[PDB]
């Protein structure tokens, strides 16, 4: 639906439960402007590019760790319960090992779901059958000689990404059984990297976040790293406006009179 | 069969085991154990005529696991070395990519094994022998003529198809007491 | 030494290798002002309070994971090789499991050490014998029912901290065999929390960072979240100054003439 | 002793094993295995006079591990339940804090066991029996009268002192073939 969706942007708060029977995700086809990680979402893309490194140096040093992921499912139940806390505004936190190459099933994808003072954990591996849906990589030479008795290899080379490669998503709101929940979320992604036995662009994995944007203060008639920026529709006399509220994520609710 | 004592061999029949090995990929997770200096743990390879027989292998030559995948045009002789002749369990993983793979031992490190000759994708017919073969000297390989001992374990081939070593076989002996 | 130390602050760059035979760590006994995490050190204290959560929900759900830490020393060799990359200005990254309660030795402390395009890993467990050297904790109710077949427990309660509890350290520079290295570092800390079999203030662990501050631009005669702030020693005519450089971490090198 | 078959008991002599149990803390990491419905795996407790004997325990009552630390004034009867009577390995960890501890099984969850009576720190003399006791019926406990079977393993007491189960004993039998 779009009849309610739009009139949910403009002063749509929850007005009579803006439900339209659904199966889709209404994106924001406007000046979302793809801001580029507002400094508020700077803790998040930090804690989400570390949990893509802890799993980046653990599948690149002992490759047998890619064939026993169903017996080590006590160590991956502590990551997705950590990504689910890299911010005080979180909805989900989700890990999806990719299917084995040239295969079908998804192989062990979890999910945590903040519900206030709680975090519920589920296995959505029997639903996302066949995965229902290379980068800026700089080598970091692993070196081991420290009189360590646990490993027995001098030197090997891994691949590591950073915290300015987390990907964004145009703001959306999904529908729950068909009855749109009003939240205006946004998703942040990442990507593991095992070792292909020549190179290392093999992308097995992904870890994702869901953040709530119904508490940020959009700013139509100013200039900043916000989402809708300088979008004011002033029928200008001489262009004197005033954004006047502590509004949430409501587009076009300034006051352009300012005589 | 867990707990080999002698020349105990083991063949396979299921057309699903016969297919995951043949292709542009291969995986193994044999959690074996041995007290020998040679042997054979996997010998899928068609009737060996003139040496090229598109054979794969996983030996234990004098404490040196040797992934020996072949395509006819080029042999491969990957190797690790340690105390594998005697002792306790050991975790193998002999990944392939059509022309390149590791022989990753427990923690030694991924001794990569780039060794094609010209080509790829020639894995061909034949039964999947584990732990040996009724007679191996007459076969063209003639390297794993003895050492067919050990107490084998988990064998999840192709990272999906978990396999039981007695439930899907047709031959062998001596399940217990090693 | 302090004779060189001070004349290393003021325009001391490496002037004739400001070495004085040493065994100590010269701190900064001045207006370091304890700024409060300048927004530049905001990625760091993020990636360092996640690796204190991944180890916070893994020792609070399966307590046998506190008695096999020397066999699981392939999973803790991937953390300290991740904390060592939560920033582009890092020197070390160090994990120290505390000694077993009522015992002596340190029990498996590692260290990574950035050296350009490298990271060296060592075991300093045989040196820090006998550890040579409760918080703001909010409960997060672990809930498990997701048709998971890996665990078999409905509900249990853990403890979790956040990314505004990373601790600071007055800027210092240490001495290497006695010959002070000029770096002006700073350390960021954290803290695990296992389960005492009644409560959960048992603090077994710590993960630490070392950051280089010889590239930040100190600002004596302005106002901000910097380290030495509004420290200008203007023999004021009417207090018109000018901080004039892109200086590093050099105290008092403005120009207070500005007639 | 790995691979108990019968009433095989096992005592201990080293004054270091005799001391880590006695105090305001206790740990165990017995990686046992059994096919029974009762038994005893640890019975450090002084000469049992009138019931109070400051005894610790780790039983396997009808598939229910029961950490039974006592101080005389108050008994403790912590419990887990499952398929422990028959099957394969199981990882225990019976932490204590003077008055409170878990019985944490493999993954079931930390079934905490708050159960003091008034006091703490009374762990007293006696040898550290593992796997049984030469005669247990006459002893005041009289609960673990049978079931003394299994194939025990790693026993790192007090999270530091790794212990070998035959290298530090003085009695027992039948190291192998379970």
């Amino acid at each position: 639906g779009a009849e309610a969706a739009l009139a949910y942007l403009y002063s749509g708060d929850a007005q009579q439960l803006s439900q339209v029977n659904c199966s889709e995700r209404y994106e924001a086809r406007g000046a979302g402007a793809m801001p580029g990680l507002p400094p508020s979402l700077q803790g998040a893309a930090g804690t989400l590019a570390q949990a893509a490194n802890f799993l980046n140096m653990l599948l690149q040093a002992n490759d047998i760790r890619e064939s026993s992921v169903e017996e080590d499912v006590e160590w991956y139940q502590a990551l997705v319960r950590s990504v689910a806390e890299g911010d005080p505004r979180v909805y989900r936190a989700l890990l999806t090992f990719n299917p084995p190459p040239g295969a079908s099933h998804l192989q062990l994808a979890l999910q945590a779901t903040r519900t206030g003072e709680e975090t519920i954990l589920q296995d959505l591996s029997g639903n996302w059958v066949q995965e229902e849906n290379p980068a800026l990589k700089k080598r970091v030479l692993t070196n081991d000689l420290g009189s360590l008795g646990s490993p027995k290899w001098p030197q090997a080379d891994g691949y590591v990404g950073d915290t300015q490669q987390v990907r964004l998503s145009p703001p959306f709101l999904e529908c729950q059984e068909g009855r749109l929940r009003p939240g205006w979320l946004i998703t942040l992604s990442a990507t593991f990297y095992g070792l292909k036995p020549d190179l290392s662009p093999e992308v097995r994995g992904q870890v994702q976040m869901d953040v709530d944007l119904q508490s940020v203060d959009i700013n139509q008639c100013a200039s900043g790293p916000g989402w809708y920026s300088n979008t004011h529709l002033c029928d200008l006399n001489s262009t004197q406006c005033v954004p006047l509220e502590s509004q949430g994520f409501v587009l076009g609710r300034y006051l352009c009179r300012c005589r | 069969i867990p707990q080999f004592i002698g020349r105990s061999y083991l063949t396979y029949d299921n057309p699903d085991i016969l297919k995951r090995v043949s292709g542009s990929r291969s995986n193994v997770f044999m959690r074996f154990k041995t007290t020998a200096k040679d042997g054979l743990l996997l010998w899928r390879g068609d009737s060996p005529m003139r040496p090229n027989s598109d054979f794969i292998s996983l030996g234990l030559r004098d404490g040196a696991l040797v992934f020996s995948y072949n395509l006819g045009s080029g042999v491969a002789s990957i190797m690790v070395n340690g105390s594998f002749n005697d002792g306790r369990w050991h975790r193998v993983k002999a990944v392939r990519d059509g022309q390149s793979g590791k022989i990753t031992v427990d923690d030694y490190g991924a001794r990569t094994g780039k060794s094609p000759g010209m080509m790829r994708q020639l894995n061909i017919n034949g039964a999947l022998y584990v732990g040996g073969m009724k007679e191996i000297a007459l076969h063209t390989n003639r390297q794993y003529m003895r050492g067919l001992v050990g107490c084998i374990s988990h064998f999840t081939l192709s990272t999906d198809y978990h396999i039981s070593l007695v439930e899907d076989a047709v031959d062998g002996k001596n399940i217990n007491t090693c």
